[PDB]
RNA sequence: ACGGACCAAGGAGUCUAACACGUGCGCGAGUCGGGGGCUACGAAAGCCGCCGUGGCGCAAUGAAGGUGAAGGCCGGCGGCG
RNA sequence: AGUAGCUGGUUCCCUCCAAAGUUUCCCUCAGGAUAGCUGGCGCUCUCCGCAGUUUUAUCCGGUAAAGCGAAUGAUUAGAGG
RNA sequence: UGGAAUGCGAGUGCCUAGUGGGCCACUUUUGGUAAGCAGAACUGGCGCUGCGGGAUGAACCGAACGCCGGGUUAAGGCGCC
RNA sequence: GCCGUCGCUGGCAGUCGGCAGAGCGAGAAAGAGAGUGGCGCGGACGCUACGCCGCGACGAGUAGGAGGGCCGCUGCGGUG
RNA sequence: ACAGAAACCUCCCGUGGAGCAGAAGGGCAAAAGCUCGCUUGAUCUUGAUUUUCAGUACGAAUACAGACCGUGAAAGCGGG
RNA sequence: GUCUACGGCCAUACCACCCUGAACGCGCCCGAUCUCGUCUGAUCUCGGAAGCUAAGCAGGGUCGGGCCUGGUUAGUACUUGGAUGGGAGACCGCCUGGGAAUACCGGGUGCUGUAGGCUU
């Protein structure tokens, strides 16, 4: 899987193909984060196969649909439990993020895992994603934004319109 | 000096240029190699086949008469279906005339 | 008579995809182009037809 | 290089299966082989007479001659870019009736029966086989049970 | 690029006679028209055999024409050969025949005519049988040539009855080793 | 890696014989006069026919002596039964 | 004009198809014959057959893996008799 | 009811040149400390082949080539060259 | 768009004219059939059939093969 | 009993852990081994086939067919 | 329920030990004149019919060994095809498909053909 663009959260439900032994095999559900639904079903079959004696040939997808963020206008803290392969082992991490959507938080995890650990998306398994209250967060990067009277300036604002104009008479001012 | 020893590299590429053809099949396969004692009798069987020629004629004619005797004693949408009928060059030949007569 | 009507049609000569590809050398589920992309073929057909 | 020995490389091919040595069951000799029969060749190391050559082990051919003990088999053999129809004389210990056609002969009679029956009922019944089609639409009942949520398990060094 | 082979694109077949004969080419002009403008497959077959080479147009003997024109249901049919009708001295009686040929040998002409038969040319066949109706198209033996005795499995292989190429025939000419078990081997 | 400073002219699959197959022409169970003879180009061409000797083909096979290329039915008799 | 399985050279254009360095035999290893791979000539049909593919049945196999409180072979430690 | 899918016109015969030093890569693999080393299997290449990309390069990646116009792409790229 | 190759073994002899009558490309076999009873004098080009015309696909090439040259050189029979 | 690690006799267990000329692999238990009895299929003969393979030769081998035989009560088996 | 003769598949049938076997069978068994063979009538062969299920044999049993068959092992190990994936390598992950074997746990313990008996 390529963690392309902003991921979506998919609810994938699958089961073993019914057989005379078991005419109604049990139903399984997973939370999948993927770029599109085609990738979402593919990853499902990759995960259930690791937990059950099942695979695409001997099973079917019963429901694939996007789970929509339920409070897209409310800031939340997300705890993420993931495992990943490094160059020389596997590890379990717990990570935290602040975001408005749970799929946005998961995307941050992939970019972050790529930035800080050079971990490609194909080597990352998001085990669990929870919304966490400010009092249960652990990472100081997230906790410093739990301040009702938070304030801070924007020092040294760099000129981003550096080629409009490309040549000017006045030098830029970085203080605002 | 020393040289290469053996390879079949490039060989299946050559074999398939004119296809790996299966052996030709004819409905009559030669009796070469069959048991000599069995073949000796099969030739004697073929040699005297003409002895029973008259009996076969009698039986064949008798069977034909019986075979003939028994035989002689024995013997999408309504709109789209209507339209497909009219558009038929033969069947709709008169239906088309009715529309032409009606139109004038 | 899908077999007859479909053999009747000459293979469609489609143009290069306008707007590019992702990676023709890998599967669609890898962020590439090969394989089964399901209904997503229609987006590809729009850009090549 | 290798030797051109007749039985080179048949250490396992011609040996007898595990705990299946000894006497040859006599139903091996009671099978009836006629001209035109399809038979699978499988050399048996217990009998060293009428042994098929290793290249014919695992091939299937047609019987063209029957003697007191052996049969003549027309079996195809690929040699480089050509396939030759080879005639081998094999003792009947090293062959067995092929089932490859029995599924076909079963279908013919079923086909011939159905074709005849449907005709006198003035109906059309499928006779040709078909590849397995895509599965058709159906409902899956939850029975008021939420599907069990599955999650990947944490890594554990079970070394 | 298209994945295709080109070795078989060009078909090896005659579209015309290699012969520069102007009378043969006038008959090809005739049967090119008849084959094109009539639905008669007989015209197409004759047009094709006018292009054919000398060895693909074997001569038809008189005895063999009589045999094939004597099978039941072939009375009053014109025998047609795109080739030469040769005389056969082994025949005693010639029936009344109607034949069309490219050439009929001098002695075959006297015998056919003397029996009350008619000898046509292919320009006369067209006027009499434009579509080839009521005809019996006949061919000479194509493998009736000395070369075909030399073709097949090489003479020095098992069950090969091919004829070898020997400058002379006799006891001293390719009969010792490989042809009798007493000298090395036979196969 | 070897030949090549430059220009011109010359410069290398031929002819005879034998064979095989393909093609074209003539005649055709035949065919061929090539050797010989007759009657400026012309040493050509024309002709021979009781000049076809002769070659090849039309018969194979065997070391050879040699042999050398469809049958059936009807009626009658003799023998066996 | 000695022979050379060896070095050097081998002369106009366009168009179409398009290789092999492999098999067997050779006083064979810088070479040949041989099969394969190529080209050309066609011809016999056509407008059923075939296939460097899958499918469905049905056989074949002893590698990967595994096993050694299963045979053969190798091998460590204690324990109870 | 020409009895699975899909695709495709097939069969057949003569004559035949060059070749018979190869080499490289994924995977498998023998010897060797290893080698741009020697030796095999499979497929694909280079050899015989240009073209876009890898600055440069037989084999890598993309893609194979009549002479052109317009459009769009692949692999690769977009500070300046 | 143009060139060539291959395929359709495609089409054209119907230029059938005042002794006239112009068509046979169209989804779906076979006749623009034949009969017997109930004023003007007119109408382009074509067809070296080895010619001319249409439609579709295709085009790398050493060694090597084959075709076509209204490519080129010298001489001989004819012809200009 | 002499007799012992090992002589010969007896009972019991024994799937081959022996033997089958030889290298190894396969095969084999009222046998393919061991011991006896009788014998010369290790004989005469034409083709087909397999292996190496070019689908050539040789060598070796496989099914038969025709004679003569051996053996066995016989079915059969045997032309090394 | 079951046996005898001849079998097919050839342990679900084997091996060890224990219990029970009605009738008919099969046996053990009793002899050596004859046929036949032995150092030995033990075996083999032959003639029998006093005794006995003791044994063979049949059925059953054993938290039995084996064998047969499932589960777990395990969607693991391995593997077809893919990438200008990772990593200095060794190797590993992912994509597309196929997919094992121990230990460990459960269940089972001959079926059957022809002919001929016994078993109210
Ligand atoms: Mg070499
Ligand atoms: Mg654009
Ligand atoms: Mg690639
Ligand atoms: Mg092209
Ligand atoms: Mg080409
Ligand atoms: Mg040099
Ligand atoms: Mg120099
Ligand atoms: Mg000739
Ligand atoms: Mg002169
Ligand atoms: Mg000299
Ligand atoms: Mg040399
Ligand atoms: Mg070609
Ligand atoms: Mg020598
Ligand atoms: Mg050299
Ligand atoms: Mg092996
Ligand atoms: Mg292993
Ligand atoms: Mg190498
Ligand atoms: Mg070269
Ligand atoms: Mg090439
Ligand atoms: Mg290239
Ligand atoms: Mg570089
Ligand atoms: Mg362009
Ligand atoms: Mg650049
Ligand atoms: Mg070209
Ligand atoms: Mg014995
Ligand atoms: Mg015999
Ligand atoms: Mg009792
Ligand atoms: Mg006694
Ligand atoms: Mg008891
Ligand atoms: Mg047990
Ligand atoms: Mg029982």
């Amino acid at each position: 899987m390529k963690a392309s663009g902003t991921l979506r959260e998919y609810k994938v439900v699958g089961r073993c193909l019914p057989t005379p032994k078991c005419r109604t095999p049990p139903l399984y559900r997973m939370r999948i984060f993927a770029p599109n639904h085609v990738v979402a079903k593919s990853r499902f079959w990759y995960f259930v196969s690791q937990l059950k004696k099942m695979k695409k040939s001997s099973g079917e997808i019963v429901y694939c649909g996007q789970v929509f963020e339920k409070s897209p206008l409310r800031v939340k803290n997300f705890g993420i439990w993931l495992r990943y392969d490094s160059r020389s082992g596997t590890h379990n991490m717990y990570r935290e993020y602040r975001d408005l959507t749970t799929a946005g938080a998961v995307t941050q995890c992939y970019r972050d895992m790529g930035a800080r650990h050079r971990a490609r998306a194909h080597s990352i398994q998001i085990m669990k994603v929870e919304e966490i209250a400010a009092s249960k967060c652990r990472r100081p990067a997230v906790k410093q934004f739990h301040d009702s009277k938070i304030k801070f300036p924007l020092p040294h604002r760099v000129l981003r319109r550096q080629h409009k104009p490309r040549f000017t008479t006045k030098r830029p001012n970085t203080f605002f | 000096a020393k040289s290469k020893n053996h390879t079949t590299h490039n060989q299946s590429r050559k074999w398939h240029r004119n296809g790996i053809k299966k052996p030709r099949s004819q409905r009559y396969e030669s009796l070469k190699g069959v048991d000599p004692k069995f073949l000796r009798n099969m030739r004697f069987a073929k040699k005297h086949n003409k002895k029973g020629l008259k009996k076969m004629q009698a039986n064949n004619a008798k069977a034909m008469a019986a075979r003939a005797e028994a035989i002689k004693a024995l013997v999408v949408s309504r709109k789209l279906h209507r339209l497909a009928y009219i558009a038929h060059p033969k069947l709709g030949r008169r239906a088309r005339a009715r529309i032409a007569r009606g139109l004038r | 008579h899908f077999k007859e009507a479909n053999n009747f049609l000459w293979p469609f000569k489609l143009s290069s995809p306008r707007g590019g590809m992702k990676k023709k050398t890998t599967h669609f589920v890898e962020g590439g182009d090969a394989g089964n992309r399901e209904d997503q073929i229609n987006r590809l057909i729009r850009r090549m037809n | 290089t290798n030797t051109k020995g007749k039985r080179r490389g048949t250490r396992y091919m011609f040996s007898r299966p595990f705990r299946k040595h000894g006497v040859v069951p006599l139903a091996t000799y009671m099978r009836i082989y006629k001209k035109g029969d399809i038979v699978d060749i499988k050399g048996m190391g217990t009998v060293q007479k009428g042994m098929p050559h290793k290249c014919y082990h695992g091939k299937t051919g047609r019987v063209y001659n029957v003697t007191q003990h052996a049969v003549g088999i027309v079996v195809n053999k690929q040699v480089k870019g050509k396939i030759l129809a080879k005639r081998i004389n094999v003792r009947i210990e090293h062959i067995k009736h092929s089932k490859s056609r029995d599924s076909f002969l079963k279908r013919v009679k079923e086909n011939d029966q159905k074709k005849k029956e449907a005709k006198e009922k003035g109906t059309w019944v499928q006779l040709k086989r078909q590849p397995a089609p895509p599965r058709e639409a159906h409902f899956v009942r939850t029975n008021g049970k939420e599907p069990e949520l599955l999650e990947p398990i944490p890594y554990e060094f079970m070394a | 690029g298209v994945d295709i082979r080109h070795n078989k694109d060009r078909k090896v077949r005659r579209k015309e006679p290699k012969s520069q004969d102007i009378y043969l080419r006038l008959l090809v002009k005739l049967y090119r028209f008849l084959a094109r403008r009539t639905n008669s497959t007989f015209n197409q077959v004759v047009l094709k055999r006018l292009f054919m080479s000398r060895t693909n147009r074997p001569p038809l003997s008189l005895s063999r024409m009589i045999r094939k024109m004597k099978l039941p249901g072939r009375e009053n049919k014109t025998a047609v050969v795109v080739g030469t009708v040769t005389d056969d001295v082994r025949v005693q009686e010639v029936p009344k025949l109607k034949v069309c040929a490219l050439r009929v040998t001098s002695r075959a002409r006297s015998r056919i005519l003397k029996a009350g038969g008619k000898i046509l040319t292919f320009d006369q066949l067209a006027l009499d049988s434009p579509k080839g109706r009521g005809t019996v198209l006949l061919s000479g033996p194509r493998k009736g040539r000395e070369v075909y005795r030399h073709f097949g499995k090489a003479p020095g292989t098992p069950h090969s009855h091919t004829k070898p190429y020997v400058r002379s025939k006799g006891r001293k000419f390719e009969r010792a080793r490989g042809r009798r078990a007493s000298r090395g081997y036979k196969n």
